[PDB]
Parts: structure tokens; C-alpha cells; sequence
């Protein structure tokens, strides 16, 4: 009968995070010498040069990580993350100048990348 | 990707069927729709999601759906329901309800939620976001006031007044064209919504309807100037031409006519009544009969409310607002035995959580508390449900009716009433950004934050002078939005359409937001959210027992509360 | 004296601990206002007293006492903060669930 002012009474279960998108999972390394925190929502594509990844799975995804929370990439190590598609119109603009409109062009945005070193470009 | 409910609720807020416990009270709310997609949630800092080629579209400028302020992950308690959502506040207005993001990343933005180059965001995740209360009954007589009722989330205050003067501290009257034009004026400082009432007392048309004419939004009728049925029909018929509100404080001592005079010189119009028990004044001791009639729509001074031990001994010696009165003369004496009846507050406590009584008042200064209307509101919410028990309607051990219920009394019934529903009241869209935060331990008795029009009005904020606004002092403090001319475009003076149409803000020189009193004599007691409860109640010339349909109505007062010592030092 | 305002402020937190200490010493149970302010004016004394940093934050966790504090009290005070006048200049002392 224990009080605690404006406590939640949760319900049961789970919630599944970005429900009915198809899910990849790539093998993500850290080539640098300083850590790197990806956000959950940029475009996978266009996160740091120093990354290196299978660079054409990253276009149209994001981190399937709940929102707000980051994945951690230190110096000279490797991780299974999981990627989820993007939503809505499908169109990135900004970030790093790669796509800066609809993501579908692929082999543009792959060409952008090699121009400016990306790794993992194929 | 799992998450368990817990580090959801810890993160974002709680979503759809978690409940939060109201304060220390005994009233748990559960969410009953979620506006946003699991996933993309908008949340904002270093990292998040809100960010330029993110949630946040850098493309679009201002008048291309991005709007001027978000509030992300809003737990919004209204009448209409409550649900966990995003709102949008463009311009000073709200103009959506839902989820805003990027429409380029994100699925199922609202289209006119754009979160652009110009959006501010504001974390509501975690608290409740609730209607700014609107205060009917206003006794203006301490600036300092002002302040008081926005540390309890309290956006605007209808009422008259020009200081502590006897009429103004008697009666919320401000007499006269010129007094209400120099507070009209005075108005221009006071970070909050203010509407001002008028004398309605007179044997002519005229006398009244000039004060309307120079800004009055509504009319009074005090016993104190005479409460005559004469009054009565004048200040009806000229609330009913110019389409306004009148608020009646009925005779108390019956001189010139019983409750039945009274109702027959309303003879049906739509009429506000104050402090409809009788205890802060009405006709004795028949009053809170007024709570059943379908033109009548019925209040209730704070100080009444909930019923306790100590309720009825502090009364006796407030009563000196209308008239001092003598221990030892028989007659004042016995005025102050009729006018505080036990059995019309227990029946008052029974009233308000059935439905009858529509509305929330504090009629301040003036046996009043001008910050305890939302306090006192669900005081008597948890009193009556520990009493009473569950009510029909409510379901799943939550108190979603209950509280949608009482929450009317002080935000939309109000508004409804005085004719400004369309502009504040409730959070829906095309109606003023008067929001207030609260965390749910301190929901109903501290506001965490007030915005007005937009802007933070009023902040729980910490020290000035720290490196974080955390560390203590934290106490109530004016925000950016009461500093200099901003204090203009934060506020509405609302005022009557004749007044508005002749120019009285132009001539005046009123800078701050203007708004327009209207659709008050065509509602009735079926408009009121929630507390549309109509019925006959019967009222004992000698027992004072109140009975409703045959079945008697009273309660026994509560030694102890929530909301209480808990929080307050004194 | 050349207040500026943070004694003004300040000196609100010493009165308010001040009562509270008053009240506890009649065997009162205190309420969330008046832990938050013995909590804050202990470590603002700490910091006058030449304490550092760490050691007001430890010390923070065991002025009051679960029993000192009415129902449901220590779970409202999640943390307190306070900017005091420690001897190398004014610093902020968090304290992580003061009362246990
Ligand atoms: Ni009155
Ligand atoms: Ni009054």
C-alpha cells in the first residue's frame, strides 16, 4: 500500500520499435583513432568517412535502435548492427551532401561517396 | 526490436494503457490513444533524433507547414480524452494534434507538424500538459495575485475590480466606464488573460450598457448594490443585446424576494451563477436549488471545497467580506447560522462529483484562494472517489471519467460560460497556446511550466546565477514571456463585440491581443462538458437537508487530504 | 555587505532550513520542502567548511534518513543540486537520492 507521488503503473508486454520494415544486419568497423556515436535516425550512408561498411546497404536505412539511443563504434572494432528502412517520401537532404533528394538513385549517391573517400565503396 | 514497457515510459512517457498516479492522490489516469509510431519518436538533444537530414526537415521555411514550437511526447489530459501526443504551436495558436517529425524520413507526420529551421522544441515527455484553468470569478484587488494563479496553472482571470477598494473586495465589479477603462489600462502589465465584469445593477438600460460599451465583458449581480429584480431583468437584457455574460450573487437576506422572485425575473435566460451552495453568498438557504435548472449554469468557490473538519470553523470568520458581524447580537449571529450549513457542503461535495455543479471558481481575496482552484478541484476528485467509490463509467481501474470530468470544471465549462471557448478552454487546434506542464508528483499543486501564447510564461526554475537552471532555489519565476513587449503578444483582453467594433482598444492604446466575447446567451446547462446534469433538488427551508430524486445527500468531512503538508512548508 | 543576488536567493535556503530544522527538532516528519532545504544548506555549510566536492556528494546520502521523511518523500527527491562557495571558487554539488 506503499505511495510514491506521480509513479507509473506500466502495462505487460513489449513494443516493437519500427514494426513491418525490412531489417538487415551489416558488419560495421572503426578505422579511426577516436570513438564514433551514430545517431538512431541519420542516414547510414552518409555517417563518418571513417566508417567502414558495405556502403550501398546503407542507402534508404537507418539504425534499428530505439529513438534517441546511439551505437558506439571504438577505435579498431567491428560490430553486427541492424538496419531498418527509411520512411515517409524516402528523401535525405543535408547531412553529407550525398544524397540531397530522393534516395533511390543509387549508384549517384555511391559515386558522391567514392568521390569524397567514403569507405567501403564499392 | 523489443523493449519492455518500463524503459519506454522512462524514455518517451507512458504510452497507450500505462497509467500515472495523479500527485499523492488516489487517481490513476491511463492513456487511451497514442498519436506517434513506435520508433520514430521525436526527442530532443545531442544525438537524438531532432537533427538537420533527421527528424528535423532543414528544407522548408515558415510558411511551409514548419511550425514556430513543438512540444514532443505530450501526456494530454482534456476533456476530449487522454492520450499521448506531439503538439504544434504556430504563431501563438495550436495547429496540431499528433506526431511532427520529417515528412521525408518519418512515417505518418502530421503534414502541418513540420519541425523546420524555425521550430523550437520543448521535452514534455514524462509530464502531463494540461489546459490553462480559467478563473471566472476574480476579485481584483493584490497585483501580486496575478502570480498566484499562474504557480497553479491558471492562464485567465475574469472578474472586476480597481484594488482593495470595499466594492472591488465585496464584489468583482468594476463600476463605471472610466474605472473599467483605467483597468483596461492597468491590464497592459499583468502577464495573464484578463476579462473584466461591469456593475449590473440599475433601472435603466443605459447606466449599464455604457460599461459594456467602454469594454466590459460581462456583468455582476451583487447583493452588496442591490440585488433587486429590477436589476436582474436589466442587466439580462442588456447581456442579451450585446451577447454576454452575467454572473448573479443572489440575496441573502431575502428582502426583496425569495429564490422564486429571483428565478422568475431571470425567466429563463441563461445566467452564471457564483457560489451556487450559498456559503460564499445566495439566497438562504434554497441557493444550490439553482444548480438544476437547464439556464443555470452553476459554480463553486474553492474554499468550500472538499468538505472538512476544519471547514466549517474557518468559514465563520471569513464571513466579514460581506458584512462584519457581532458574536453577542442575535440577529448577525443567527445570519451567519444560515448562512454556513453543513449539509449544503456535504450535499456541494455530492454535487460536484455527479455532475450538477458544472464549474470551479476561486472568487478571491473575497473568502477565496486565488491559487487553489486546480488543488482544491482534485482534492475533492480524490475525496469523493474514496468515498463514492468508482463512478459507472469508468473501466480498467483507471479514473478517465473522473478526471476528464473534473478537469472541465476549471478549463472548458469556464470558458463555455463567459463565451471564450473558442479561443482557450481546451488543447485543440485553431485555439490559444495557454498550456501548462505539470510533473505528475506535483500535478494539481505546482505548475512546472506555463506557456502563454507560445512563450514560457512562468517557469519551477531553479538558480539564476548556477551553471544548470536545476539547483535550488527552484521556486516560481516570470519567464522571457512577461519581460517588455512581449508581455503584449502573449496576453488577450478579452472584451465585448460593441466595445471592440467602436474602437475602445485603438482609443485606449491597448497593445496586447484582443479577443471577442461571444455565443453566451444561446448556451444552456446541456453545453457544459461532463456535468450537464439536470435534475429537481430539493432543499429544506428547516432541516437544510438537501435531497436529490428522493434519496438525501451528505458526507462526512476528511481529517486528512492529499495535496498537502506533503508539499506546502506552511 | 555587496549582496549580489545569489546571497539574496541563498539566504532563503538558510531560513527554509532553518524551520525545517526547527520542526525536526519537535519530532516532526518532514515533508519534501524542508529535506530538500537541510539537504542543500548541509551542503552549502560542507562547502564553506572547506569540504570538497566529493565528499559533500558522499555525505549528501546521509543527513536524512528514510524515517525522518513523511510517506513517500525519498522517492520524490530524486537528486539535489546546489552551487556553493567551495574555497577554489563557486561549484556545483550533486547528490544522487540523498535520503535512503
Ligand atoms: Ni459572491
Ligand atoms: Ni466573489
Amino acid at each position: 500500500n506503499y505511495i510514491v507521488p506521480g509513479e507509473y503503473r506500466v502495462a505487460e508486454g513489449e513494443i516493437e520499435i519500427n514494426a513491418g520494415r525490412e531489417k538487415t544486419t551489416i558488419r560495421v568497423s572503426n578505422t579511426g583513432d577516436r570513438p564514433i556515436q551514430v545517431g538512431s535516425h541519420i542516414h547510414f550512408v552518409e555517417v563518418n568517412k571513417e566508417l567502414l561498411f558495405d556502403r550501398a546497404e546503407g542507402i534508404g536505412r537507418r539504425l534499428n535502435i530505439p529513438s534517441g539511443t546511439a551505437a558506439r563504434f571504438e577505435p579498431g572494432e567491428e560490430m553486427e548492427v541492424e538496419l531498418t528502412e527509411l520512411g515517409g517520401n524516402r528523401e535525405v537532404f543535408g547531412i553529407s551532401d550525398l544524397t540531397n533528394g530522393s534516395v533511390d538513385n543509387k549508384e549517384l549517391i555511391l559515386q558522391r561517396a567514392k568521390e569524397l573517400g567514403y569507405k567501403g565503396v564499392e | 526490436m523489443k523493449i519492455n514497457r518500463q524503459q519506454y515510459a522512462e524514455s518517451y512517457g507512458p504510452t497507450v494503457g500505462d497509467q500515472v498516479r495523479l500527485a499523492d492522490t488516489d487517481l490513476w489516469i491511463e492513456v487511451e490513444k497514442d498519436y506517434t509510431t513506435y520508433g520514430d519518436e521525436a526527442n530532443f538533444g545531442g544525438g537524438k533524433v531532432l537533427r538537420e537530414g533527421m527528424g528535423e526537415n532543414g528544407t522548408y521555411t515558415r510558411t511551409e507547414n514548419v511550425l514556430d514550437l513543438l512540444l514532443t511526447n505530450a501526456l494530454i489530459l482534456d476533456y476530449t480524452g487522454i492520450y499521448k501526443a506531439d503538439i504544434g504551436v504556430k504563431d501563438g495558436y495550436i495547429v496540431g494534434i499528433g506526431k511532427g517529425g520529417n515528412p521525408d524520413i518519418m512515417d505518418g507526420v502530421t503534414p502541418n507538424m513540420i519541425v523546420g529551421t524555425a521550430t523550437e522544441v520543448i521535452a514534455a515527455e514524462g509530464k502531463i500538459v494540461t489546459a490553462g484553468g480559467i478563473d471566472t470569478h476574480v476579485h481584483f484587488i493584490n497585483p501580486d495575485q496575478v502570480d498566484v494563479a499562474l504557480a497553479n496553472g491558471i492562464t485567465t482571470l475574469f472578474g472586476g475590480g480597481t484594488g482593495p477598494a470595499e466594492g472591488s473586495k465585496a464584489t468583482t465589479v468594476t463600476p463605471g466606464p472610466w474605472n473599467i477603462e483605467k483597468m483596461l489600462k492597468s491590464t497592459e502589465g499583468l502577464p495573464i488573460n484578463v476579462g473584466i465584469l461591469g456593475k449590473g445593477h440599475g433601472s435603466s438600460i443605459a447606466p449599464i450598457m455604457e460599461q459594456i460599451d467602454a469594454g466590459a465583458a460581462g456583468l455582476k449581480i451583487h447583493e452588496d448594490w442591490g440585488a433587486t429584480p429590477a436589476s436582474i431583468d436589466r442587466s439580462l437584457t442588456v447581456a442579451d443585446e450585446a451577447d454576454v455574460q452575467v454572473a448573479i450573487h443572489s440575496d441573502t437576506l431575502n428582502e426583496a424576494g425569495f429564490l422564486e422572485d429571483t428565478l422568475r425575473a431571470i425567466n429563463g435566460r441563461v445566467i452564471h451563477s457564483f457560489h451556487v451552495e450559498g456559503a460564499g453568498g445566495g439566497h438562504a438557504p434554497d441557493i444550490m436549488a439553482m444548480a438544476g435548472h437547464p439556464n443555470v449554469l452553476p459554480s463553486s468557490t474553492n474554499p468550500t471545497r472538499p468538505f472538512t473538519v476544519n471547514t466549517i470553523d474557518e468559514h465563520l470568520d471569513m464571513l466579514m467580506v460581506c458584512h462584519h458581524l457581532k458574536q453577542n447580537i442575535p440577529e448577525d449571529v443567527a445570519f451567519a447560522d444560515s448562512r454556513i450549513r453543513p449539509e449544503t457542503i456535504a450535499a456541494e461535495d455530492i454535487l460536484h462529483d455527479l455532475g450538477i455543479i458544472s464549474m470551479m471558481s476561486t472568487d478571491a481575496l473575497a473568502m477565496g484562494r486565488a491559487g487553489e482552484m486546480v488543488l482544491r478541484t482534485w482534492q475533492t476528485a480524490d475525496k469523493m472517489k474514496k468515498q463514492r467509490g468508482p463512478l459507472a463509467e469508468e473501466k480498467n481501474g483507471s479514473d478517465n471519467f473522473r478526471a476528464k470530468r473534473y478537469v472541465s470544471k476549471y478549463t472548458i465549462n469556464p470558458a463555455i460560460a463567459q463565451g471564450i471557448a473558442h479561443e482557450v478552454g481546451s488543447i485543440e487546434e485553431g485555439k490559444f497556446a495557454d498550456l501548462v506542464l505539470w510533473e505528475p508528483k506535483f500535478f494539481g499543486v505546482k505548475a512546472d511550466r506555463v506557456i502563454k501564447g507560445g512563450i514560457i510564461a512562468y517557469a519551477q526554475i531553479g538558480d539564476p546565477s548556477a551553471s544548470i537552471p536545476t539547483p535550488q532555489p527552484v521556486m516560481g519565476r516570470r519567464m522571457y514571456g512577461t519581460v517588455g513587449d512581449l508581455i503584449h503578444d502573449t496576453n488577450i483582453t478579452f472584451m465585448s463585440k460593441s466595445s471592440i467594433q467602436q474602437g475602445v482598444p485603438a482609443k485606449l492604446g491597448l497593445k496586447r491581443r484582443i479577443g471577442t466575447v461571444k455565443n453566451c446567451r444561446n448556451i444552456g446547462k446541456k453545453d457544459m462538458k461532463w456535468n450537464d446534469v439536470t435534475t429537481d433538488i430539493d432543499i429544506n427551508p428547516e432541516t437544510y437537508e438537501v435531497k436529490v430524486d428522493g434519496e438525501v445527500l451528505t458526507c462526512e468531512p476528511v481529517k486528512e487530504l492529499p495535496m498537502a503538508q506533503r508539499y506546502f512548508l506552511f | 555587505m555587496h549582496l549580489n543576488p545569489a546571497e539574496k536567493e541563498k539566504l532563503q535556503i538558510f531560513l527554509a532550513s532553518e524551520l525545517a530544522l526547527k520542526r525536526k527538532a519537535r519530532g516532526l516528519k518532514l515533508n519534501y520542502p524542508e529535506a530538500v532545504a537541510i539537504i542543500t544548506s548541509f551542503i552549502m555549510e560542507g562547502a564553506r567548511d572547506g569540504k570538497t566536492v566529493a565528499m559533500l556528494m558522499e555525505e549528501g546520502k546521509h543527513v536524512l534518513t528514510r524515517d525522518d521523511v513523511m510517506e513517500g518523500v525519498p522517492e520524490m527527491i530524486d537528486d539535489i543540486q546546489a552551487e556553493a562557495t567551495f574555497p577554489d571558487g563557486t561549484k556545483l554539488v550533486t547528490v544522487h537520492n540523498p535520503i535512503s
